[PDB]
């Protein structure tokens, strides 16, 4: 995803959006502090690569 | 083996060595360095993908 994701990366020389990354567990399905980690955040809009 | 290759986890082969540097460590070094420079603005310069 990230090799297919890197155009959107470098897309912000079309446009002003702030955007960060973030990963899932490689291997656990424990991404409950990485969602406590966004509900710290404060974002609304979140994109998911994922089978 | 010398260069790098990808190698996902259930790729479960056995027989291999290899000498190319983890990347986790160049971009622990390149870190400590810009840490040692002490930023806040960069710019991300490269060729392909990988």
């Amino acid at each position: 995803g990230l090799i297919r994701l890197q155009e959107l990366i470098m897309a912000p020389s079309r446009y002003n959006i702030r955007l960060k990354i973030r990963q899932l567990p490689i291997d656990s399905d424990d991404s409950r502090p990485l969602l406590k980690e966004m509900k710290r955040g404060r974002e609304f809009r979140i994109i998911f690569d994922c089978s | 083996q010398l260069r790098w290759k990808h190698h996902p986890l259930d790729n479960k082969d056995t027989f291999y060595v290899n000498l190319y540097p983890d990347y986790a460590s160049l971009s622990h070094a390149i870190l400590d360095l810009v840490q040692s420079l002490k930023w806040r603005s960069a710019t991300v310069v490269y060729d392909d993908s990988t």
